[PDB]
């Protein structure tokens, strides 16, 4: 599996970054998706493959997660940002499960497929 | 709670793999509906959600344990549950979607599969084809044991979907056909192991097939014969229901009973 990720860097406050990242080669449509940030490596947001059912960490009412099959691409729309959102911030997936449900969500080990970071930096 | 019957290989004789699918049928069907006197199952419409399922329990001599839930439409397997952990195959359907919801509910951790729990797919992963993939007492209690130790980490994709594959047809299929359940007896009986022959593999992919066409039958003769193959391969034709009253035990539902 291929990943390829847009958006990152420095972002004041109460501003927003959006991240997106693109998936392949595999049947993305049935992929359960995640993203993931460390310091400090632990679960921010995901979303099943119908995308029906989403789960948020501290950042819920904030970060929303999407996701367009269309394009095999999922999306983090991050707003309010706050200095201790700075981290690096992960793409995964799951070729294996379509939704992953219980405790099992958050574990970075449900997901078997992951992007290089990108480093979100939140300025004072 | 949906009803459970239990199943150990540890021990497994001809009589207690009988018994076994026997009291499966049972539950699968109340025998109310039959045309020409081949049990159908219940029509999935209008199907409370409380009737859906039934659960098979299986364990073996290394005294792992799994459920099984069988969908009662189709007798197929949706999913399993493993310790703390439940897994099911990708529902094709939103009502299917629905419906699995409602097993396995205490369960800590709950995943749904990319991939559907059709043999091709199944296949595929595994690495192999049925005909190359052994079915006894013996495979059953390996298959067991892979699916247990999945939940805790153990088990590797290929070998869950080679493990997924024997359960079916042990199990599934064997309780929709006499014929399937008739070979499983033989190797148990003789102590082997074998891939499924032809004759197997066919009524398999012919089910749907063999449930439509009874149903939609005249008089019990078919409009188009069915071809099937002996468990040497070769080729032969079905004209009448007669013929596989012996063979196939149980139908999906394609319509009103007239
Ligand atoms: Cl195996
Ligand atoms: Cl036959
Ligand atoms: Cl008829």
């Amino acid at each position: 599996v291929q990943l390829a990720e847009t958006g990152g860097g420095l972002v004041q406050a109460g501003g927003s970054l959006r991240l997106s990242c693109a998936a392949s080669g595999t049947t993305f449509s049935k992929n359960a998706m995640a993203w993931f940030r460390q310091a400090k490596r632990e679960f921010v947001a995901g979303i099943n493959w119908n995308a029906v059912s989403t789960n948020y960490a501290s950042v819920k009412g904030r970060f929303t997660v999407s996701r367009d099959n269309a394009k095999n691409t999922v999306y983090l729309q991050m707003n309010s940002l706050k200095p201790e959102d700075t981290a690096v911030y992960y793409c995964a997936g799951s070729s294996i499960y379509s939704d992953i449900s219980g405790a099992a969500t958050v574990w970075a080990t449900s997901y078997n497929y992951w992007g290089q970071g990108t480093q979100v930096t939140v300025s004072s | 709670q949906y009803p459970i019957i239990n199943f150990t290989t540890a021990g497994a004789t001809v009589q207690s793999y009988t018994n076994f699918i026997r009291a499966v049928r049972g539950r699968l069907t109340t025998g109310a509906d039959v045309r020409h006197e081949i049990p159908v199952l219940p029509n999935r419409v209008g199907l409370p959600i409380n009737q859906r399922f039934i659960l098979v329990e299986l364990s073996n001599h290394a005294e792992l344990s799994v459920t099984l839930a069988l969908d009662v439409t189709n007798a197929y397997v949706v999913g399993y549950r493993a310790g703390n952990s439940a897994y099911f195959f990708h529902p094709d359907n939103q009502e299917d979607a629905e419906a699995i919801t409602h097993l396995f509910t205490d369960v800590q951790n709950r995943y749904t599969f990319a991939f559907g729990g059709n043999y091709d797919r199944l296949e595929q992963l595994a690495g192999n084809l049925r005909e190359n993939i052994e079915l006894g007492n013996g495979p059953l209690e390996e298959a067991i044991s892979a699916l247990y130790y999945y939940s805790t980490g153990g088990t590797q994709l290929p070998t869950l979907a080679r493990s997924f594959i024997i359960c079916i047809q042990m199990i599934s299929e064997a309780a929709r056909f006499q014929y399937i359940e008739g070979e499983m007896r033989t190797r148990i009986r003789y102590n082997r192991r074998s891939a499924p022959d032809p004759s197997v593999i066919t009524l398999e992919n012919s089910w749907g097939r063999l449930s439509t066409a009874i149903q939609e039958s005249n008089q019990g003769a078919f409009a188009s014969p069915i071809q099937l193959q002996r468990r040497n391969g070769s080729k032969f034709s079905v004209y009448d229901v007669s013929i596989l009253i012996p063979i196939i035990a149980l139908m999906v539902y394609r319509c009103a009973p007239p």
